[PDB]
């Protein structure tokens, strides 16, 4: 009914944006829920991935590959075969902790929890806001630079690529 | 529909209460204005209208004043507006002199001798400070071109 | 008992909240239209009325146009910003274009005018010759 | 010297009572002191590490500054980036304002002002120590920025690290 | 309950518009929300047409007639100073609209705070704010079209009308 | 000669200003020499410049194009640079004096005696104990007495140098050097 | 009512050239010489009104006002040496079945209210009274 | 040098003195001994 007390909510007033009501029930918002944070966590690393390849970055053995959606296209099935694999495993390893907000795996084999990071309840309410409204940044984002790319070759819009400043990596 | 009507509902009041006078738009406006805002110190009171009308104020000098064209005209600019502040933090140092007297006690009103003491060093710490803020500013202007 | 006004730049400021203020009071049997010295129209009650208004002279403007009414039952009073207030005119309950007796004379001279002394005599002394 | 001193954070080991020799107490109020020790101290704190890191680490990739010479960096930055900088400060001035009358501190207090890193103590006892270290490191740092600074107009003055210079 | 409530924007011609039901569970605040957009997104469109229909016509009389009589073209010309003041400008007044919103009593849309003298119990009041409404709603959707023609069919000026 | 009577007298004939603290009183005493105490740091520095030649192409006049008939002495002819740099470095002091005037703190010395000020009544007090025809000694080190002692003493000293540069006829710089042994020429 | 309140006033005539206090003071007891406004939250002449969220127009709030009941007190004690002075006569013509002058002075109020009594002649008056 | 003194005292003559003067007989007749 009224989530407006879940995490994320647009705002004080407007409480859950949800414009076409795909949210009903609270068994409905937690698997609603899940699937968001699914795709934030996903998306925020493909971002930092896209950026990194794209300026020029490459693996050791990866460095004649293309960069962006190309690479999927051009580069090896073989070689991306690796990914799936990598996730498969991921996929089956995570536990999500029973009683708990969705997306929470602390029952997972290893250790895995707020740990050091969290001590009241109100720390541990911000830093699962931030990851879920970064998620929601970088899922505009990543759509926001493929799009682009696609359009005109420029990911970024303005410039073409990064350039880092690693002093210690260097 | 009339949008003027008594202030106050004061008929007999020399005042109205028209759009101008009376718009969500002009209270919101002066209800946040540095003078009026709600919990300011006389101190933060002056800094903030000093920093405001000290940036604005360099350039009428720096660019229609008598070395203009000169190399050192935005430091001509900076020393003339500094003056000009001193000019009116006097004015300030007596109006409140004879405003409000030689000893006070309420406190915390603007209205009173040492709030419009500190209120007026407030303003000349911003406004010169502003006015030198400005002068860095002008020193390089940025052509925003990508 | 406000008379019926819309409003005006024309009245009263800040004196009247901090030096001094006043007011006038008057009854109508009808309700009719009567120009304010503020400057405007208004529309008197029938029954009792109060204005407010900035100087005396303003007040007694007023009453003169109410005589044409046929009204002759204002009253004048000054209100001080501490609240109190003055009784002004009528004084003594009878216009002062009509000897009351009971009422004293003040500043009177027992000469003609020009039997004033001379401004020389009197050098020196503080006092003027109309004084003197 | 004051005795609200003897009350406060700031003696140590190495000062074991109240450091006053010249009795400056008597003079400058006891919280402003303590307030501004912090400000240039974590002010000071920063500028160490500025004064070496473009040189032993490498610089942005930009021709605006060519030389490496901290003093002289001064001159050669763009005056934008100076513009920018005092209004950066200007915020934190701002926020430090607006959060103490919040209730927060930054000086040590209950309620952290800035503590992204949410690793304040809750109790009072490990709070007391943590700010004990900041404050000896601060004290440090303000020394250490006036040694470098001597060293480098008048040399030999304080014995620097080659590479810091 | 807004729907019970709401006066404005109920015109004859339509009545009621909402045949896709988008605001039958809304509650107030959303629907505050809507109403407030509605009207912001429409008044935003009147202007863009009437600056569109000026530079199409020629009457840009600023830096000299330099930029072209094409608007989008234009707005490529134009400094980016010029657009960074604009951005920044709008966005100083949206603040002071949060202000006004905050304070009690704000009916979504007003800024000039016109409750303070009428109320929608005025036939008039009521009847010209369906005018802005109505003018906006069409203004939306012409601005839209405009860009279509200009970007896709390759005009900028008036296809309809001007035959005379 | 009892001095207190002349002050007094002072005091009298010019009420208004006394109430400040101005004229002959132990605040202007303070600052005055306060001023004259650090002034002498700004002149010996100008020696030393001069005779090592520091100051930057001296002797060499501004150009009434660059700068204005402000920078002009007589007619066309206009400042040398080295008196323009000596005035700047003054004027950054005065800036900061200025500031100090108009905008004190809470804490601090003001000019004036402002019974609104919270170092109203310590002012007071110090003045009050600060006055002697000899410096007090047993507070040595930094103490208000210290100060107006030092102060008296730089005040004195000016009035000498400028004497004794009248009397053999050189300038105050010249005397300066020569009290020194010579060592900043 | 302190008839006086005017009266005491900060006012000091000068020796040749004024009129003087005349008959209701010449100049307010208070001083109009106060302070501009205020920011919101604070007042700033003594008992001003509070301009609540637009302190810019707290001087059109009004605060001084005159009370209908007390307008009338201050009618009546202004004018109670004319009242006295008028009934006084009154009872010099030898009223008839004359009792004390206080009673009169309610008797004949209580017909001819307080204003009509101060307007009437000692004539009038006794024709009123005959009964 | 004398010659430096028509630069040194015609801006205090014309500029200081006057505004002081002026300040001084202002706060004079706005004050109610
Ligand atoms: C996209 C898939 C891909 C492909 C095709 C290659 C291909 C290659 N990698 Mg490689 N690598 C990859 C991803 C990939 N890498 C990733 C994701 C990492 C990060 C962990 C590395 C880290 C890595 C290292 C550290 C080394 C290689 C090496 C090599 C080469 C020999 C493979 C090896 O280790 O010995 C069989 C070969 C060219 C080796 C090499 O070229 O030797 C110098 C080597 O030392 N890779
Ligand atoms: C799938 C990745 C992965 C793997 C291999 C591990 C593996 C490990 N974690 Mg773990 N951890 C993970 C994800 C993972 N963690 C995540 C996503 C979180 C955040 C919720 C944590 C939070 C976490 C904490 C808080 C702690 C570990 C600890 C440990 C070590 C016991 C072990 C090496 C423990 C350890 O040994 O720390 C040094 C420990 O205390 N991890
Ligand atoms: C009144 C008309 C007028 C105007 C516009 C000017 C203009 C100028 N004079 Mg001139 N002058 C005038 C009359 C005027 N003069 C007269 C009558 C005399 C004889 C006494 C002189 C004698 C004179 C001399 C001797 C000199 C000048 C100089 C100057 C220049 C320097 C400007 C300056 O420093 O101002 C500073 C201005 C300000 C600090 C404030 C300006 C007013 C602001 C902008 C108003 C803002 C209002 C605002 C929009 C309200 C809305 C705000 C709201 C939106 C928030 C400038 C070109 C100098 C020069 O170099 O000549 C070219 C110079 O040496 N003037
Ligand atoms: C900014 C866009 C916008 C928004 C937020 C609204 C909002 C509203 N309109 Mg409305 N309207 C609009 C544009 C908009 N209108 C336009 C352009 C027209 C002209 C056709 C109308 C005509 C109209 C009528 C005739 C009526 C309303 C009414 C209403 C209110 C109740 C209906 C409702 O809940 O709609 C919910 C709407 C939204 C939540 C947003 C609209 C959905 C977006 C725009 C999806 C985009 C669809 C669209 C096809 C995009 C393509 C456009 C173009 C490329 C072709 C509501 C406040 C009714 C009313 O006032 O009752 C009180 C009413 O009777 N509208
Ligand atoms: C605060 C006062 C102020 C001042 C001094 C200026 C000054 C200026 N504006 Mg500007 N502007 C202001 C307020 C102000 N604006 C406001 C309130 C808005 C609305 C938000 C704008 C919107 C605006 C636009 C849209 C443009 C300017 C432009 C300009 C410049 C004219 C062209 C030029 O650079 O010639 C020297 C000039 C620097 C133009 C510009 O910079 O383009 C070159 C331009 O296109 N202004
Ligand atoms: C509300 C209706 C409406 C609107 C919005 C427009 C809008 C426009 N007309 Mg148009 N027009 C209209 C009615 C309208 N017209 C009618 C009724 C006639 C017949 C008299 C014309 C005849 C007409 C001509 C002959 C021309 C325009 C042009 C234009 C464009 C330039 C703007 C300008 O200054 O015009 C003027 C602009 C898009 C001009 C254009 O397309 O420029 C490229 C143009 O040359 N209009
Ligand atoms: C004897 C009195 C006197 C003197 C010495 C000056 C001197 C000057 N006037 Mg001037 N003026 C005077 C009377 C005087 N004025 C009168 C009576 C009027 C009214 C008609 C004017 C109206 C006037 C205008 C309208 C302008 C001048 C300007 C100037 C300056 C032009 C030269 C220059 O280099 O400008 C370049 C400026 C500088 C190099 C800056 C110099 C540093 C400033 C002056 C410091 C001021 C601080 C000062 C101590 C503050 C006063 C405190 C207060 C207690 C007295 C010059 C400083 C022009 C100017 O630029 O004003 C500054 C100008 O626009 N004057
Ligand atoms: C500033 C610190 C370092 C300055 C420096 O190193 O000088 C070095 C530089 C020298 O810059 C000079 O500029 C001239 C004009 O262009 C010359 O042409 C030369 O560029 C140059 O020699 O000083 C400056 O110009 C920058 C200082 C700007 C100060 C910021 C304003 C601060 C507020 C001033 C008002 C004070 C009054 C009360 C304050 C409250
Ligand atoms: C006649 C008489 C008496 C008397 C007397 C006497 C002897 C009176 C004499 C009083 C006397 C002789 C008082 C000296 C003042 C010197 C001052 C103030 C110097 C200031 C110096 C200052 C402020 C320094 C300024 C500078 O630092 C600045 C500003 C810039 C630098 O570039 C350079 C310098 C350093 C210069 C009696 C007997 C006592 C009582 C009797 O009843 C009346
Ligand atoms: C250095 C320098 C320069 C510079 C420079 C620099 C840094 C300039 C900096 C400019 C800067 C920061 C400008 C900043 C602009 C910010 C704006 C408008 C914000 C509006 C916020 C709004 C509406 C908030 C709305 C709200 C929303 C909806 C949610 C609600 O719940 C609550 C609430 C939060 C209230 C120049 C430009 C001066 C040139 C010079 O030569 C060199
Ligand atoms: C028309 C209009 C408008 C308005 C506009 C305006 C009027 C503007 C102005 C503006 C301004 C007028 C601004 C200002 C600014 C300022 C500044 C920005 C400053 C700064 C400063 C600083 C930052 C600092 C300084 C300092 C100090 C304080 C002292 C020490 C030193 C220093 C330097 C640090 C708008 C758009 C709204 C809207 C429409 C209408």
């Amino acid at each position: 009914a009224d989530f407006s007390g879940e995490i994320g909510a647009a705002n004080a007033e407007l409480g859950c944006w949800d414009p076409l009501n795909f949210c009903t029930d609270q068994a409905s918002f937690d698997k609603m829920r899940y699937a968001e944070l699914k795709h934030g966590r996903v998306a925020q690393l493909a971002a930092w991935g896209y950026a990194t390849t794209w300026s020029g970055a490459r693996f050791p053995g990866c460095e004649d590959f293309p960069a962006g959606h190309e690479a999927v296209l051009k580069i090896g099935t073989e070689n991306l075969i690796p990914v799936l694999v990598v996730a498969g495993a991921l996929e089956t390893l995570w536990k999500q902790k029973e009683g708990s907000f969705p997306g929470d795996f602390s029952a997972t084999s290893f250790p895995v929890g707020f740990g050091p990071f969290a001590k009241t309840e109100a720390d541990m309410i911000d830093l699962r806001t931030k990851e879920l409204n970064n998620g929601r940044a970088a899922m505009m984002g990543i759509l926001g630079m493929i799009v682009h790319e696609q359009i005109d070759g420029k990911p970024f819009i303005f410039f073409d690529k990064f350039e880092i400043y690693a002093p210690f990596g260097n | 529909a009339n949008f003027i009507k008594p202030y106050n509902d004061d008929p007999f009041v020399g005042h109205l209460a028209t759009p101008i006078t009376s718009s969500s738009l002009t209270r919101a406006l002066l209800k946040n204005l540095p003078a009026y805002r709600f919990g300011l110190t006389p101190l933060l009171r002056g800094l903030e209208i000093g920093l405001a009308h000290g940036y604005f104020l360099i350039g009428p000098f720096a660019q229609l004043g008598p070395l203009r064209n000169s190399d050192i005209g935005l430091l001509a600019g900076f020393l003339s507006t500094i003056g000009l502040i001193l000019i009116l933090t006097l004015g300030l140092t007596i109006y409140g002199a004879a405003a409000f007297g030689q000893e006070k006690s309420n406190g915390s009103e603007l209205q009173t001798k040492k709030s419009w003491d500190q209120f007026k060093g407030g303003f000349f710490v911003g406004a010169c400070g502003s006015a030198g803020f400005a002068f860095i500013c002008l020193s390089s202007i940025p052509t925003f071109a990508l | 008992p406000f008379p019926t006004f819309g409003g005006s730049t024309g009245g009263w400021l800040r004196a009247a909240e901090v030096e001094e203020k006043y007011a006038i009071t008057w009854t109508s049997t009808k309700e009719q239209i009567f120009e304010m010295p503020t400057g405007g129209a208004a529309i008197m009650r029938n029954g009792e009325n109060l204005l407010y208004l900035a100087r005396k002279e303003q007040c007694l403007a007023l009453s003169t146009q109410l005589r044409t009414f046929k009204i002759n039952d204002y009253k004048i009073y000054r209100i001080f910003p501490s609240g109190e207030v003055q009784y002004l005119h009528p004084k003594d309950g009878v216009f002062p274009e009509k000897v009351n007796p009971g009422r004293t004379s003040v500043n009177s001279r027992g000469f003609s005018i020009g039997k004033n002394p001379n401004p020389a005599s009197i050098k020196f002394s503080g006092i003027t010759t109309y004084e003197s | 010297y004051a005795s609200e001193l003897d009350s406060m954070t700031g003696t140590g080991i190495e000062s074991p009572k109240v450091f006053d020799p010249l009795n400056l107490s008597d003079y400058v109020p006891v919280d402003w002191a303590r307030r501004a020790e912090l400000s240039n101290g974590r002010s000071a704190m920063l500028a160490t590490v500025g004064w070496f890191f473009p040189k032993v680490f490498g610089t942005f990739d930009s021709t605006d500054v060519t030389t490496t010479d901290p003093i002289d960096a001064i001159m050669q930055a763009d005056p934008q980036w100076w513009a920018q900088w005092i209004l950066i400060c200007g915020v934190f001035e701002t926020w430090k304002y607006k959060k103490e009358m919040e209730g927060k501190s930054f000086l040590g207090g209950a309620d952290p002002a800035v503590d992204y890193l949410k690793l304040w103590p809750a109790d009072a006892a490990a709070q007391e120590e943590m700010k004990t270290k900041e404050l000896k490191n601060a004290r440090l740092a303000m020394i250490g920025i006036a040694g470098f600074a001597a060293n480098h107009f008048i040399p030999g003055s304080c014995p620097v690290p080659d590479f810091i210079a | 309950a807004w729907r019970d409530e709401v006066v404005v924007g109920i015109t004859a011609p339509v009545g009621f518009f909402d045949p896709l039901g988008l605001s039958k569970g809304k509650d107030d605040a959303t629907m505050a929300y809507y109403r407030e957009a509605e009207l912001k997104n429409g008044r935003v469109a009147m202007a863009a047409c009437l600056g569109w229909y000026l530079n199409a016509g020629g009457v840009h009389p600023a830096f000299n007639s330099e930029l072209s009589n094409d608007p989008l073209k234009a707005m490529v010309e134009l400094p980016a100073v010029g657009w960074l003041q604009f951005v920044l400008g709008c966005g100083a007044i949206e603040w002071l609209g949060q202000q006004i919103k905050e304070r009690p009593g704000y009916v979504p849309g007003d800024l000039l705070g016109a409750s303070y003298w009428v109320d929608n119990s005025d036939e008039g009041w009521v009847m010209y704010q369906n005018k802005e409404l109505n003018n906006g709603r069409l203004a939306m959707l012409a601005i839209v079209g405009m860009v279509y023609q200009d970007v896709f069919v390759g005009d900028y000026g008036d296809m309809m009308y001007k035959q005379l | 000669s009892v001095f207190d009577d002349a002050v007094k007298d002072w005091a009298e004939e010019y009420p208004q200003f006394a109430a400040w603290g101005w004229g002959p009183s132990v605040q202007a005493e303070i600052w005055n020499g306060r001023h004259a105490m650090f002034g002498w740091v700004v002149m010996c520095a100008c020696a030393y410049a001069k005779g090592h030649g520091l100051i930057p192409d001296a002797d060499q006049t501004l150009d009434l194009k660059e700068w204005g008939t402000l920078a002009t002495i007589s007619g066309k002819n206009t400042i040398t640079n080295e008196r323009a740099i000596i005035l700047i470095a003054n004027v950054h002091a005065l800036m900061v004096g200025l500031a100090a005037t108009i905008s004190p703190n809470s804490f601090a010395d003001t000019l004036l005696l402002d019974p609104n000020h919270p170092m109203y009544e310590w002012q007071m007090e110090r003045n009050s104990k600060l006055g002697g025809v000899m410096p007090n000694l047993g507070k040595m080190g930094v103490t208000p007495e210290a100060e107006l002692a030092n102060g008296r003493m730089a005040m004195m000293g000016i009035i000498t140098c400028i004497a004794y540069s009248g009397i053999q006829g050189q300038s105050m710089i010249d005397t300066i050097n020569e009290w020194v042994g010579g060592a900043y020429f | 009512v302190d008839l006086d309140y005017g009266m005491k006033n900060s006012y000091v005539p000068a020796t040749g050239g004024d009129g003087g206090q005349g008959q209701f003071g010449a100049q307010s007891p208070n001083d109009w010489r106060v302070a501009g406004t205020s920011p919101v939250g604070e007042t700033s002449y003594a008992g001003a009104a509070d301009g609540g969220e637009e302190p810019w127009f707290a001087e059109a709030i009004s605060t001084v006002s005159l009370d209908l009941q007390k307008a009338d007190e201050t009618l009546k004690a202004f004018t109670k040496d004319a009242a006295a002075f008028k009934i006084e006569e009154f009872a010099a013509e030898k009223p008839y079945g004359f009792t004390s002058s206080d009673a009169a002075m309610e008797e004949l109020v209580g017909k001819l209210g307080y204003s009509k009594f101060l307007e009437m002649s000692t004539k009038q008056l006794m024709k009123t009274w005959g009964t | 040098a004398a010659s430096f003194l028509p630069s040194i005292l015609v801006p205090l003559v014309g500029l200081i003195f006057p505004a002081f003067s002026m300040a001084l007989f202002f706060l004079y007749v706005q004050t109610d001994d």
